Protein backbone atom coordinates (compact mmCIF):
# COMPACT_ATOMS: atom_id res chain seq x y z
CA UNK A 1 0.00 0.00 0.00
CA UNK A 2 2.58 2.65 1.04
CA UNK A 3 4.99 3.92 -1.94
CA UNK A 4 8.18 2.45 -1.83
CA UNK A 5 11.01 4.31 -0.50
CA UNK A 6 13.46 6.01 -3.24
CA UNK A 7 16.18 7.68 -0.08
CA UNK A 8 16.85 3.90 0.47
CA UNK A 9 16.71 2.61 -2.89
CA UNK A 10 19.40 4.98 -4.17
CA UNK A 11 21.80 3.63 -1.44
CA UNK A 12 21.13 0.09 -2.71
CA UNK A 13 21.91 1.49 -6.53
CA UNK A 14 25.51 2.63 -5.27
CA UNK A 15 26.06 -0.49 -4.20
CA UNK A 16 25.09 -1.98 -7.38
CA UNK A 17 27.32 0.62 -9.10
CA UNK A 18 30.00 -0.28 -6.86
CA UNK A 19 29.74 -3.74 -7.71
CA UNK A 20 29.60 -4.61 -11.43
CA UNK A 21 33.29 -4.44 -12.44
CA UNK A 22 33.65 -6.17 -15.77
CA UNK A 23 31.19 -3.65 -16.39
CA UNK A 24 28.06 -5.87 -18.38
CA UNK A 25 25.63 -4.39 -15.57
CA UNK A 26 25.11 -7.86 -14.09
CA UNK A 27 26.92 -8.82 -10.72
CA UNK A 28 28.18 -12.72 -11.20
CA UNK A 29 30.08 -15.12 -8.68
CA UNK A 30 33.48 -14.05 -9.39
CA UNK A 31 32.73 -10.44 -9.48
CA UNK A 32 32.08 -11.25 -5.79
CA UNK A 33 35.29 -12.50 -5.14
CA UNK A 34 36.80 -9.25 -7.32
CA UNK A 35 34.74 -7.37 -4.18
CA UNK A 36 35.72 -9.52 -1.34
CA UNK A 37 39.39 -9.44 -1.92
CA UNK A 38 38.97 -5.48 -2.42
CA UNK A 39 37.82 -5.90 1.10
CA UNK A 40 40.79 -8.25 2.28
CA UNK A 41 38.58 -11.14 2.33
CA UNK A 42 39.79 -14.48 -0.05
CA UNK A 43 36.93 -16.83 0.91
CA UNK A 44 36.47 -20.35 -1.10
CA UNK A 45 35.07 -20.39 -4.43
CA UNK A 46 32.34 -22.93 -2.80
CA UNK A 47 31.75 -19.70 -0.02
CA UNK A 48 31.36 -17.51 -3.01
CA UNK A 49 28.69 -19.58 -4.57
CA UNK A 50 26.41 -20.95 -1.86
CA UNK A 51 26.30 -17.15 -0.47
CA UNK A 52 24.94 -15.81 -3.60
CA UNK A 53 21.90 -18.72 -3.63
CA UNK A 54 19.41 -16.42 -1.97
CA UNK A 55 19.51 -14.31 -4.84
CA UNK A 56 17.18 -15.35 -7.45
CA UNK A 57 13.81 -16.39 -8.21
CA UNK A 58 14.92 -18.07 -11.71
CA UNK A 59 18.67 -18.69 -10.48
CA UNK A 60 20.22 -16.93 -13.60
CA UNK A 61 23.74 -17.43 -12.58
CA UNK A 62 24.09 -13.41 -12.55
CA UNK A 63 22.76 -11.04 -10.27
CA UNK A 64 19.97 -8.49 -12.00
CA UNK A 65 18.83 -5.14 -10.11
CA UNK A 66 15.50 -6.36 -8.90
CA UNK A 67 16.88 -9.23 -7.09
CA UNK A 68 20.33 -7.19 -6.14
CA UNK A 69 17.58 -4.67 -4.54
CA UNK A 70 16.13 -7.52 -3.14
CA UNK A 71 19.06 -8.44 -1.10
CA UNK A 72 19.82 -5.45 0.16
CA UNK A 73 15.89 -4.88 0.50
CA UNK A 74 15.58 -7.87 2.69
CA UNK A 75 17.86 -6.69 5.25
CA UNK A 76 15.89 -3.32 4.89
CA UNK A 77 12.89 -5.77 6.20
CA UNK A 78 14.65 -6.58 9.36
CA UNK A 79 15.71 -3.21 9.73
CA UNK A 80 11.78 -1.36 9.22
CA UNK A 81 10.02 -4.50 11.08
CA UNK A 82 12.38 -5.28 13.78
CA UNK A 83 10.27 -8.25 14.91
CA UNK A 84 12.17 -11.10 13.57
CA UNK A 85 15.43 -9.73 15.96
CA UNK A 86 13.52 -8.83 18.59
CA UNK A 87 12.29 -12.54 18.66
CA UNK A 88 15.07 -14.08 17.90
CA UNK A 89 16.65 -12.63 21.28
CA UNK A 90 13.43 -13.67 22.85
CA UNK A 91 13.59 -17.37 22.62
CA UNK A 92 16.86 -17.13 25.13
CA UNK A 93 14.82 -15.80 27.70
CA UNK A 94 15.05 -18.29 30.34
CA UNK A 95 12.41 -17.14 32.78
CA UNK A 96 9.94 -15.16 30.89
CA UNK A 97 10.25 -12.05 32.19
CA UNK A 98 12.37 -9.71 29.41
CA UNK A 99 15.77 -9.99 31.64
CA UNK A 100 18.23 -12.18 30.41
CA UNK A 101 21.30 -13.49 32.83
CA UNK A 102 25.16 -12.82 31.97
CA UNK A 103 26.16 -16.24 32.51
CA UNK A 104 23.73 -17.83 29.93
CA UNK A 105 24.17 -14.99 27.44
CA UNK A 106 27.90 -16.04 27.01
CA UNK A 107 27.65 -20.09 26.58
CA UNK A 108 24.32 -20.15 23.99
CA UNK A 109 26.35 -17.53 21.63
CA UNK A 110 30.21 -18.81 22.14
CA UNK A 111 29.20 -22.41 21.14
CA UNK A 112 26.22 -22.33 19.24
CA UNK A 113 25.37 -21.68 15.22
CA UNK A 114 27.85 -19.15 14.41
CA UNK A 115 30.77 -19.83 16.69
CA UNK A 116 32.97 -16.81 18.27
CA UNK A 117 35.39 -16.37 20.22
CA UNK A 118 35.62 -14.92 23.71
CA UNK A 119 37.29 -11.35 22.40
CA UNK A 120 34.24 -11.50 19.88
CA UNK A 121 31.39 -11.34 22.29
CA UNK A 122 33.64 -8.89 24.42
CA UNK A 123 32.71 -6.58 21.57
CA UNK A 124 28.93 -7.07 21.96
CA UNK A 125 28.74 -5.88 25.89
CA UNK A 126 31.27 -4.00 25.80
CA UNK A 127 30.72 -1.52 22.96
CA UNK A 128 26.71 -1.26 24.30
CA UNK A 129 28.23 -0.38 27.47
CA UNK A 130 26.41 -3.51 29.49
CA UNK A 131 26.68 -3.90 33.14
CA UNK A 132 28.26 -5.78 35.16
CA UNK A 133 25.32 -7.78 37.17
CA UNK A 134 23.32 -10.72 35.52
CA UNK A 135 20.29 -8.93 34.40
CA UNK A 136 21.02 -7.44 30.69
CA UNK A 137 17.54 -6.31 28.56
CA UNK A 138 17.96 -7.09 24.89
CA UNK A 139 15.67 -4.85 23.42
CA UNK A 140 18.18 -1.86 23.51
CA UNK A 141 20.20 -4.18 21.29
CA UNK A 142 17.49 -4.33 18.91
CA UNK A 143 16.67 -0.33 19.46
CA UNK A 144 20.67 0.10 18.97
CA UNK A 145 20.77 -1.86 15.71
CA UNK A 146 17.52 0.21 14.40
CA UNK A 147 17.87 3.38 15.78
CA UNK A 148 20.77 4.59 13.55
CA UNK B 1 37.77 -36.03 48.75
CA UNK B 2 34.17 -36.84 50.01
CA UNK B 3 32.07 -34.78 48.23
CA UNK B 4 30.78 -35.32 44.99
CA UNK B 5 30.22 -32.76 41.93
CA UNK B 6 27.68 -35.03 40.05
CA UNK B 7 25.09 -37.30 42.25
CA UNK B 8 24.22 -39.54 39.79
CA UNK B 9 28.47 -40.30 39.02
CA UNK B 10 27.57 -42.41 35.99
CA UNK B 11 31.40 -41.97 35.01
CA UNK B 12 34.78 -40.66 35.80
CA UNK B 13 34.84 -38.53 32.34
CA UNK B 14 32.55 -37.64 29.93
CA UNK B 15 33.59 -38.17 26.40
CA UNK B 16 31.35 -35.81 23.07
CA UNK B 17 31.32 -37.21 19.42
CA UNK B 18 30.32 -35.00 17.07
CA UNK B 19 28.70 -37.10 14.63
CA UNK B 20 24.98 -37.49 15.63
CA UNK B 21 24.93 -41.41 14.39
CA UNK B 22 22.58 -43.32 13.43
CA UNK B 23 20.66 -44.02 16.24
CA UNK B 24 19.98 -42.37 19.57
CA UNK B 25 17.88 -42.18 22.35
CA UNK B 26 16.06 -38.51 22.72
CA UNK B 27 16.30 -37.66 26.41
CA UNK B 28 13.96 -35.82 29.19
CA UNK B 29 14.76 -32.40 30.04
CA UNK B 30 10.80 -31.56 29.25
CA UNK B 31 10.66 -32.02 25.75
CA UNK B 32 8.46 -28.95 24.91
CA UNK B 33 12.01 -27.12 25.46
CA UNK B 34 13.28 -28.78 22.31
CA UNK B 35 11.01 -26.93 20.47
CA UNK B 36 12.82 -23.99 21.52
CA UNK B 37 16.35 -25.55 20.50
CA UNK B 38 15.04 -26.00 16.90
CA UNK B 39 14.35 -22.62 16.72
CA UNK B 40 17.39 -20.63 18.50
CA UNK B 41 19.97 -22.15 15.75
CA UNK B 42 18.93 -19.67 13.54
CA UNK B 43 18.46 -16.90 15.98
CA UNK B 44 21.96 -17.81 17.41
CA UNK B 45 23.36 -17.61 13.52
CA UNK B 46 21.07 -14.27 12.97
CA UNK B 47 22.26 -12.39 16.29
CA UNK B 48 26.36 -13.12 15.53
CA UNK B 49 26.14 -12.59 11.95
CA UNK B 50 24.27 -9.17 12.34
CA UNK B 51 27.08 -7.82 15.74
CA UNK B 52 29.46 -8.58 12.60
CA UNK B 53 27.53 -7.00 10.25
CA UNK B 54 27.42 -3.57 12.75
CA UNK B 55 30.76 -3.31 13.53
CA UNK B 56 32.62 -2.96 10.44
CA UNK B 57 30.57 0.48 10.03
CA UNK B 58 30.64 1.33 14.35
CA UNK B 59 32.80 4.61 13.85
CA UNK B 60 34.60 6.42 11.59
CA UNK B 61 35.71 10.61 12.71
CA UNK B 62 37.02 9.16 16.49
CA UNK B 63 36.91 5.09 16.60
CA UNK B 64 37.93 2.88 13.85
CA UNK B 65 41.72 4.51 13.37
CA UNK B 66 43.38 1.46 12.83
CA UNK B 67 41.11 0.73 9.88
CA UNK B 68 41.14 3.98 8.51
CA UNK B 69 44.69 3.67 8.30
CA UNK B 70 44.57 0.38 6.54
CA UNK B 71 42.01 1.48 4.11
CA UNK B 72 44.49 4.61 3.51
CA UNK B 73 47.70 3.15 3.42
CA UNK B 74 46.69 0.42 0.47
CA UNK B 75 48.11 1.34 -3.63
CA UNK B 76 44.63 0.67 -5.81
CA UNK B 77 42.87 3.76 -3.85
CA UNK B 78 42.65 6.84 -5.87
CA UNK B 79 43.05 10.10 -4.11
CA UNK B 80 39.73 10.76 -3.24
CA UNK B 81 38.86 14.30 -4.39
CA UNK B 82 35.74 14.13 -5.51
CA UNK B 83 33.37 13.15 -2.40
CA UNK B 84 35.02 13.83 1.34
CA UNK B 85 32.42 11.10 3.05
CA UNK B 86 33.43 7.37 2.52
CA UNK B 87 29.38 5.69 2.97
CA UNK B 88 30.31 3.48 -0.06
CA UNK B 89 33.33 1.71 1.68
CA UNK B 90 30.81 1.19 4.75
CA UNK B 91 27.82 0.46 2.03
CA UNK B 92 30.03 -2.68 0.49
CA UNK B 93 31.32 -4.19 3.64
CA UNK B 94 28.54 -4.50 5.23
CA UNK B 95 26.71 -5.49 1.65
CA UNK B 96 29.08 -8.74 1.85
CA UNK B 97 28.10 -9.37 5.34
CA UNK B 98 24.32 -9.65 4.74
CA UNK B 99 25.11 -12.76 2.47
CA UNK B 100 25.90 -14.67 4.95
CA UNK B 101 23.27 -13.76 7.62
CA UNK B 102 20.47 -14.17 4.57
CA UNK B 103 22.04 -17.95 3.61
CA UNK B 104 22.88 -18.76 7.33
CA UNK B 105 18.58 -17.80 7.67
CA UNK B 106 18.07 -20.65 4.57
CA UNK B 107 20.57 -23.02 5.76
CA UNK B 108 19.64 -22.65 9.60
CA UNK B 109 15.75 -23.07 8.51
CA UNK B 110 17.29 -26.06 6.99
CA UNK B 111 19.01 -26.88 10.35
CA UNK B 112 15.44 -26.55 11.98
CA UNK B 113 13.87 -29.10 9.83
CA UNK B 114 16.12 -31.80 10.90
CA UNK B 115 15.53 -33.63 7.18
CA1 LIG C 1 29.54 -7.73 -14.20
CA1 LIG D 1 16.87 -13.51 -11.97
CA1 LIG E 1 13.99 -12.91 31.39
CA1 LIG F 1 22.69 -5.67 33.89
Amino acid sequence: ADQLTEEQIAEFKEAFSLFDKDGDGTITTKELGTVMRSLGQNPTEAELQDMINEVDADGNGTIDFPEFLTMMARKMKDTDSEEEIREAFRVFDKDGNGYISAAELRHVMTNLGEKLTDEEVDEMIREADIDGDGQVNYEEFVQMMTAK
Amino acid sequence: MSYYHHHHHHDYDIPTTENLYFQGAMGILGSGQKHFEKRRNPAAGLIQSAWRFYATNLSRTDLHSTWQYYERTVTVPMYRGLEDLTPGLKVSIRAVCVMRFLVSKRKFKESLRLD
